[PDB]
């Protein structure tokens, strides 16, 4: 009986669990715009993969509460990143990347949908905006004063005129998680049960496109096989997906079943039509519309350089060649313990792009998906601690 | 013989045969700068036709949920015509202005507004929402040009100040089922006799719907309010290179 592993005050899980010890290394990619006047003019975009920009992690769990006669916890997951210099290519607060104006390609969207119509249309007229902004990186990433997004904050006291793509997430919480430990049963351990009071999303199509599945993706149940499906609910992607099979690897010294993100969470299926607003028109395999879970922003979420999507969104981005081993979704986990081994995240965000004869700061730019960033979170077990979970 | 009139000045007439009536502001006409006024010491231009004319500006849309607009002056001419070219050559500048919007509609639709002046309309702001942060307008709430700006809150009219007791300023009304124009002469009011144009803007126009548009669904929805403006005895001084801001 591996009665071991639970979320019990008094256990060695439960102390891997509250804080973790092993370091997370997150290193951002972002793309550089070589061409942005052509693109205005409506020629191909030329792009540059720019990094590695390594992030170590730090992570904690606070207000821990019980319940249920111990079955039932609930507790906040806070993430703060501390920039490491030596595994990255430059100094981050000097380097200027160049890419498209999210700020203002927001407010274009809060226009289409009568959201401060004629206030916002009165700012980018008269104060003339670029579509193309140039900022260092941790303005980009970690807080920026906008032009436009300090004008709207006078007349709606709630906007915050500080955009940032990972704006207010560090030392902050995504969500007041509950979970359900394994004193139950070992197949559900530490499952996001309820998010917020909530019990599931609200947003998407149908009811069976609004459940939550599966963990957040810190540990998992012990005794994993090779054909059953783990599922798996981060709170950036905004639904949860699974993973399936790869092949079999060797971590050090220990079994490993490595899972893999499938081409088939956002593939163009008929249980995948939903997950396209309002009425299942899909843009195409591979993306998915996130604007309504960042507060109006029009993001797209998919896998790094269009991988497991479509060609035709390849060929309209000059430097897009996605592969199988350097652009995909995996982990490693120990079959026997349920002890992550070695996970790697890596997931794109793109800014949808379209000609609109009332914004003159497009240009006559096509339709299409931009590429903006990406970011390759990898968590990995040394050799010591390998050693220590070698016995069991 | 009060419904129906014409307004001639420079070489542009609009014609009205719906009117309700002229009202002047403050009960004088626009006027040159007397000798025992004037302190600059340079010889003014007068432009006197090329200047003189009624300028439509915009086209507000007016449908049933509106808030209210308004149009600083002379801050809407200063990017049109030869009245913005000499108000940005020029940095002295006084006029009157003949203002006559047009808003018509049908002897079904109804609904009534309250087109007025003020003089030295300031701006204030929401102050951060709870009133504790000192927020100041932008530029664009300031001065929106010839584009004009809608209202956030129309029965404080971003300022404070009740638009219940708007009516003491020179306004008139365009209730629809009457009128469909209202003309407003306004004098030059300001303490100095001469002012800069681009800094200094001496009034703006207030055009609220208080009583609001209705029609039943079959009629034409589309109900614009147009206004045209007209800077009377215009002169300007002190000629250097172009100013736009
Ligand atoms: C990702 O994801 C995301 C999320 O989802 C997404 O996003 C998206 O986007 C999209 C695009 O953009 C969108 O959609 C859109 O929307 C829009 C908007 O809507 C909104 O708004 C509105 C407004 O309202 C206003 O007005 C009115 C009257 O009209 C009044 O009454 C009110 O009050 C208001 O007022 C205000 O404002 C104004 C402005 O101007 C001012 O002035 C004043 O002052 C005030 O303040 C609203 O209304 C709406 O609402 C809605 O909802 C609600 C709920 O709550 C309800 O209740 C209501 O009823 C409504 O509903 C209805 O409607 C709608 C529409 O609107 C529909 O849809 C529905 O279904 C129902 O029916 C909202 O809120 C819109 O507009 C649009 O629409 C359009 O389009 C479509 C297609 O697309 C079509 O179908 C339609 O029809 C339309 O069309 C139209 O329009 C256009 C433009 O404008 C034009 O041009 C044309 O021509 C047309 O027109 C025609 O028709 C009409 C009828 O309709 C008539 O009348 C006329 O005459 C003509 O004949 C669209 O839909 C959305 O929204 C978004 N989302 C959300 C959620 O939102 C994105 O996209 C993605 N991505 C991708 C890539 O995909
Ligand atoms: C997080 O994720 C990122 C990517 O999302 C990872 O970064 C990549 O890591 C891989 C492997 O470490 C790197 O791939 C290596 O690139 C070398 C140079 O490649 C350039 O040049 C070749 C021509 O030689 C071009 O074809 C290519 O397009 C590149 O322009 C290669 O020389 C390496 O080859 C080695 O491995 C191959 C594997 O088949 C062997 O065949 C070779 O013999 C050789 O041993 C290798 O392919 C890649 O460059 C990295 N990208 C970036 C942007 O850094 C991170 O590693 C990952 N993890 C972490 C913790 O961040
Ligand atoms: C992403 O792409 C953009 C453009 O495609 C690129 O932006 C440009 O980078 C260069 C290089 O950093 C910038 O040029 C510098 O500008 C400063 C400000 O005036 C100058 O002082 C610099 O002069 C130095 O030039 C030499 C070194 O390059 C030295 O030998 C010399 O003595 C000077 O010290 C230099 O010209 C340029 O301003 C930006 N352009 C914009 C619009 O930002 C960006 O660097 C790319 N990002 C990455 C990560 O590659
Ligand atoms: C969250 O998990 C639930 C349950 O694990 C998922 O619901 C199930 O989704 C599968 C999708 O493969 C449905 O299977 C379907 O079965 C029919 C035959 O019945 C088959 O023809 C289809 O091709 C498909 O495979 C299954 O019916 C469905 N069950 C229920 C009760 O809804 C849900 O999709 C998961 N959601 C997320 C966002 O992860
Ligand atoms: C995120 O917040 C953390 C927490 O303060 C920052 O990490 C520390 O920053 C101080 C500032 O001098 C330094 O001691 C170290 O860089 C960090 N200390 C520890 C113990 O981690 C971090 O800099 C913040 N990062 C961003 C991008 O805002
Ligand atoms: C994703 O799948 C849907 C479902 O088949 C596609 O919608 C059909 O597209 C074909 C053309 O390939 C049309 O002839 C059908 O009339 C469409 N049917 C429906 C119900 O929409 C959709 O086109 C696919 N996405 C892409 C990008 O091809
Ligand atoms: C865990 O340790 C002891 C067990 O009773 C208790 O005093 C302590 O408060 C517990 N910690 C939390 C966070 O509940
Ligand atoms: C999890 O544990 C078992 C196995 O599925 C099941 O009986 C129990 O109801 C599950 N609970 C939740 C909240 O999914």
């Amino acid at each position: 009986i591996e009665k071991k592993i639970v979320l019990r005050n008094g256990t060695e899980a439960f102390d891997s669990w509250e804080k973790p010890p092993l370091p997370v290394y997150t290193q951002f990619y972002f793309f550089n715009v070589t061409n942005p006047e052509e693109i205005l003019r409506g020629e191909t975009p030329r792009v540059e993969e720019v990094g590695p920009y390594t992030y170590r992690e730090l992570r904690n769990k606070a207000n821990i509460q019980f319940g249920d006669n111990g079955t039932t916890i609930s507790a906040v997951s806070n993430k703060a990143y501390v920039f490491e210099r030596d595994q990255s290519v430059g100094d981050p607060k000097i380097d200027l990347i160049r890419t498209l104006n999210i700020p203002v390609l927001t407010v274009i969207e809060w226009s289409q949908v009568h959201f401060l119509r004629e206030i916002i249309e009165a700012m980018l007229k008269a104060y003339q905006q670029k579509l193309f902004v140039t900022h260092t990186v941790d303005e980009l990433l970690w807080g920026y004063k906008d032009e436009i997004l300090s004008l709207i904050h006078v007349f709606r006291p709630d906007i915050s005129p500080y955009f940032g793509l990972f704006y207010e997430k560090n030392g902050t919480n995504d969500g007041d998680y509950v979970f359900l430990t394994g004193e139950d049963s070992y197949l559900n351990f530490t499952k996001i049960v309820e998010w917020n009071g909530k019990t599931s999303l609200d947003w998407w199509i149908t009811d069976k496109c609004n459940m939550i599945n599966g963990t957040d993706g810190d540990s998992f149940h012990p005794l994993i096989t090779k054909d059953e499906v783990l599922y798996v609910f981060p709170s950036d992607f905004c639904r949860s997906v699974y993973i399936t099979f790869s092949d079999y690897e060797s971590v050090q010294g220990l079994p490993a079943f490595r899972y893999k993100v499938p081409a088939e969470i956002l593939a163009n299926t008929s249980d995948n039509a939903g997950f396209c607003i309002p009425e299942g028109n899909c843009l195409g395999s591979g993306v998915l519309n996130v604007s309504i879970c960042k507060n109006g922003a029009p993001i797209i979420m998919s896998f790094p350089h269009f991988y497991q999507a479509d060609e035709r969104f390849v060929s309209a981005i000059e430097g897009m060649h996605p592969n199988q081993e350097d652009h995909e979704t995996f982990v490693d986990i120990n079959p026997l313990t349920g002890i992550i081994l070695k996970a790697a995240k890596r997931f794109q965000i793109n800014i949808y792009v379209k000609k609109l004869d009332d914004f003159v700061e497009t240009g006559d730019i096509r339709t299409m998906v931009f590429p903006v960033m990406y970011l390759n979170e990898s968590v990995h077990i040394d050799k010591e601690t390998a050693s220590r979970l070698k016995s069991m | 013989s009060d419904r129906v009139a014409q307004l001639t000045i420079g070489n542009s007439t609009i014609t009205t045969q719906e009117a309700a009536n002229i009202i002047v502001g403050y009960g004088e006409w626009p006027s040159y700068c007397s000798d025992d006024d004037a302190t600059a010491v340079d010889k003014p231009t007068r432009p006197d036709v090329s200047v003189n004319r009624f300028y439509t500006l915009d086209t507000k849309l007016w449908e049933k949920s509106s808030k209210g607009w308004y149009w600083k002056f002379p801050d809407v001419l200063t990017e049109t015509g030869v009245f913005g070219q000499n108000a940005q050559f020029h940095y002295l500048y006084r006029s009157g202005f003949c203002i006559h919007v047009q808003c018509n509609a049908s002897k079904f639709h109804q609904g009534a507004l309250l087109v007025a002046i003020l003089p030295e309309y300031v701006i204030g702001t929401v102050a951060g929402g709870t009133g504790t942060e000192d927020s100041h307008p932008p530029y664009i709430q300031t001065q929106p040009g010839a584009d004009g700006f809608e209202l956030q809150h129309p029965y404080v009219l971003d300022a404070g100040i009740p638009i219940s007791q708007l009516t003491v300023c020179p306004h008139q009304w365009i209730n629809l089922r009457t009128n469909n124009c209202a003309t407003i002469i306004v004098p030059y009011m300001n303490t100095l006799p001469f002012d800069s144009a681009l800094n200094h803007c001496n009034f703006g126009l207030l055009v609220v719907p208080i009583s609001p548009l209705d029609f039943d669904q079959g009629a034409t929805p589309v109900i614009p309010i147009t206004i045209t403006l007209a800077p009377m005895c215009s002169e300007f001084a002190g000629l250097r290179q172009a100013v736009t801001q």
